[PDB]
């Protein structure tokens, strides 16, 4: 088993004896490589500091792989982080939070992966939630943020491809760039009509967004607005301005533990090492100085990604999406409670899903229970 | 995919058609069976006539 | 009261004379001077901007261009979401709004440049024209702009389009696309390629004898200029983006627009200077909304290249592009466009085919298939 450096970058408070224990706990005897576990810590969120840590990666020893987790709200941190790793062109995996957050604008050679699938799969699960909500009429509202034409795009892909008449009112495009002095976003709120609608933006974006929603107050009883995980932002961060009881979905914060999944991602780097020296008949050559690595880059072989394509471990499939997302991630639906706490709304298992209740919470007209016996005509 | 023969009153309308505007008459077959339709692929999300 | 900005490039002379630009700038409470070089290693260079520029807390960092690699600052300023000052990039992948939120350069997209060629339709008066392109992302979006002008005319209502080409980098034989051009009657084809790609085009054409008189290979100097000129078939259809030269003129009006905005910049309310300390600070400078807002609000009276402005993309506007062609296998300037106004040059622009004329090559083929 070739020794492979396993560098766990722990952001903020974490249990190192638990994670490192799992590193000692989990050892793959069917593996042709050996882990060298490393616990890295940076108390600061400075992107520059992140870069300095990248310098620490090889500065410590030859770096086999980069495991970093995020407890903070800064996604672009993970972004330019993956940019740095792209300059490094080495294996790296975001383990939590922003590090686990969906990374827009996948770079050409970027190998960065994380637990959980793309917003692509996400919104699909949202449609499934509509199947739960059984409200066939809906719409979409979003700002100019990345994945816009993508989210609306595959959204439409769900739309027109159906054998059922499930209605889609429209798709509301917005942006943060235009001067808010016009307040025309409030007019877009006036444009909001349909009982169900889709909402896509960031949580920081949800500041002005949902703030204006309170301005229109259009979110009142009967108004269906739901957003994804990163759209909702952090699990434990609840702003007051967030929509009451708003439906959402995420990778599992409650079920899936970050230090728990740490050993998992370790095993992911392992399964990466599984076929590496076997088929390639070579070992990873770490760049001594990544800034000075411009020389050794001639012999680079991208088959590591080709190796990284199909992967499975511990009964879990470590294969990832060619777009970089998770090939078959597990989903968790959630919504805020009367305590202003996001409460698990269900889980989407592949296409399949399981709701937590036979009906939405539902929190004027009521029911019209409309019980009947079918007698044709 | 093999050489075959072409005859039809439609095809005839092609014959007289070129008989109006001279052009070298070339005859092809249809790969698939259908006529044509705008169709959504499994990727890239672009409706495509077929 | 000190207005500070950064700079990153190779030329030390451009750095000193750039400080002179700061000198005339503070006049044109006074500005402060800051600058940096452009290092080979994007890692430690990004580190350089990190240490210096943050500590500098500059209003913007001037950037020239000594594939996607040469934009580490694109990663950098975003950490602060800071105003970005570019110069030498004609590549619009750097102008992609996704990655870079606010990034401003002095140069138009070479893709958006070929809109010049879209007018060159009105020049050659050739309705039917073909799309020749290599396969790549930047090229893909470039063709997307080609269509943008194309259907732009449609709604604007005969700019006849045609098939498009996709050639992966290092294509061995383009005879699929190259030979496929023979299926096109009209000889007007808009070419899109990188350096060695354009080489494969050059060695490709007459190899299939598709170079035959009247066949129009139309692209930009970005494709045409440089080593391409070696094997380039003479008199090929092409043009160069005007005024793009060297660090001098780029650096010249740069601080011009910078301070020209800095005037109304301090005029804002609840204003805040450029954030300084990077360590531990995850909050980007909120002035960036008003700073880049002003960059958008920025329309410059007179720059070194003339009247300076830009569209929502924020690079240039109505820029000039010099028309040129090889005269007896020697590149000779064929003219320029104002942004919209094509200037016919003195000499007659030769056609590598018969004389100088622009023929009509869309004449139908006898073969009629159904």
């Amino acid at each position: 088993p070739p020794s492979i450096g396993i560098a766990v970058i722990l952001v903020g408070t974490s249990d190192e004896v638990a994670i490192k224990d799992a590193h000692e706990k989990d050892d793959f005897h069917h593996l042709s490589v050996v882990p060298r576990v490393e616990l890295v810590a940076m108390n600061e969120t400075d992107p520059k500091s992140i870069i300095t840590r990248i310098c620490d990666l090889m500065s410590d020893r030859k770096i086999q792989g980069v495991v970093f987790a995020d407890d903070t709200d800064q996604e672009a941190i993970a972004q330019i982080l993956d940019f740095i790793s792209a300059q490094t062109l080495t294996p790296i995996l975001g383990i939590h939070g922003g590090s686990s957050m969906i990374m827009a604008d996948k770079d050409e050679s970027s190998m960065f992966f994380q637990f959980g699938p793309s917003i692509e799969q996400q919104a699909s699960v949202m449609l499934n939630i509509m199947e739960e909500y059984d409200w066939y009429i809906f719409s979409i509202v979003t700002t100019y943020f990345p994945g816009y034409q993508d989210f609306v795009n595959k959204i439409r892909s769900t739309i027109e491809n159906s054998f059922v008449g499930w209605e889609l009112e429209e798709v509301l495009l917005l942006d943060m760039s235009l001067d808010d002095g016009d307040s025309k976003i409030q007019n877009q709120l006036k444009k909001l009509q349909s009982p169900i609608i889709l909402l896509y933006c960031t949580k920081e974006e949800a500041t002005y967004i949902f703030e204006v929603a309170n301005s229109v107050g259009l979110t009142g009883y009967g108004y269906t607005w739901i957003v994804p995980s990163l759209v909702a932002g952090d699990t434990d961060t609840v702003p007051s301005e967030f929509p009451t009881g708003l439906i959402s979905v995420s990778y599992d914060e409650w079920d899936y533990g970050l230090p728990a999944r740490v050993r998992d991602g370790i095993a992911i780097i392992t399964t990466a090492a599984s076929d590496m020296l076997s088929e390639h008949s070579f070992i990873p050559e770490p760049k001594s100085s990544c800034y000075n690595t411009h020389e050794k880059r001639i012999y680079q072989s991208n088959m590591l990604n080709r190796y990284l394509i199909n992967v499975t471990f511990e009964g879990r499939d470590l294969s990832f999406s060619e777009d970089g997302y998770q090939m078959h991630p597990k989903l968790v639906i959630i919504l805020l409670n009367k305590e202003r706490k996001w409460e698990r709304v269900g889980k989407w298992k592949d296409k399949s899903l399981q709701m937590k209740y036979y009906v939405w919470p539902r929190m004027e007209d009521d029911h019209l229970s409309i019980v009947t016996l079918e007698e044709a005509p | 995919t093999v050489p075959q023969c072409c005859y039809g009153f439609c095809i005839d309308l092609l014959i007289k058609l070129a008989r109006t505007m001279q052009f070298t008459y070339e005859v092809h077959l249809v790969a698939d069976g259908k006529f044509g339709t705008q169709e959504r692929v499994q990727n890239s999300n672009k409706k495509e006539w077929n | 009261k000190i207005v500070n900005i950064g700079a990153v490039l190779s030329t030390r002379k451009h750095e000193q004379m750039f400080r002179e630009a700061v000198n005339q700038a503070n006049k044109r409470i006074q500005l402060q001077a800051t600058s940096v070089t452009h290092k080979p290693n994007a890692i430690q260079m990004a580190l350089s901007v990190c240490e210096d520029l943050i500590s500098s807390q500059v209003y913007a960092i001037l950037v020239s261009h000594p594939h996607f690699t040469p934009t580490p600052v694109s990663y950098t300023a975003g950490f602060y979401r800071i105003p970005v000052l570019g110069l030498t990039t004609r590549m619009s992948i750097y102008s992609d709004k996704s990655i870079h939120l606010s990034f401003l350069r002095t140069v138009p997209p070479y893709s958006h440049q070929s809109s010049v060629w879209f007018e060159m339709m009105r020049v050659y008066n050739w309705n039917h024209i073909i799309l020749l392109v290599s396969d790549d992302h930047e090229g893909r979006a470039a063709q997307k702009r080609l269509e943008t002008l194309l259907e732009e005319r449609e709604s604007k209502s005969g700019p006849k389009a045609e098939k498009v080409l996709q050639f992966d980098p290092g294509t061995k034989n383009v005879t699929a696309l190259l030979m496929e051009a023979r299926e096109l009657e009209a000889r007007v084809i808009i070419l899109s390629a990188s350096e060695d790609d354009a080489a494969t085009v050059y060695r490709a054409a007459a190899m299939l004898d598709m170079t035959g008189s009247g066949y129009v290979w139309l692209v930009g100097e970005r494709e045409i200029s440089g080593n391409a000129l070696r094997y380039a078939p003479d008199g090929i259809i092409g043009l160069q983006l005007i005024n793009g030269k060297n660090e001098s003129a780029h650096i010249s009006d740069a601080v011009g627009v910078v301070a020209q905005a800095v005037h109304e910049l301090l005029e804002k309310e609840n204003i805040t200077d450029p954030p300084r300390g990077c360590v531990g600070n995850t909050n980007i400078w909120k002035t960036g909304p008003l700073f880049k807002r002003v960059l958008m609000s920025s329309k410059y009276a007179d720059g070194v290249t003339g009247r300076v402005e830009f569209n929502e993309d924020g690079d240039r506007k109505f820029a000039q592009y010099s028309i040129m062609n090889l005269q007896n296998r020697k590149l000779v300037q064929v003219g320029i466009y104002n942004g919209t106004h094509v200037i016919p040059n003195d000499r007659k622009i030769i056609w590598p085919g018969g004389e100088t004329e622009k023929p009509r090559g869309y004449q139908m083929s006898t073969r009629l298939k159904i």
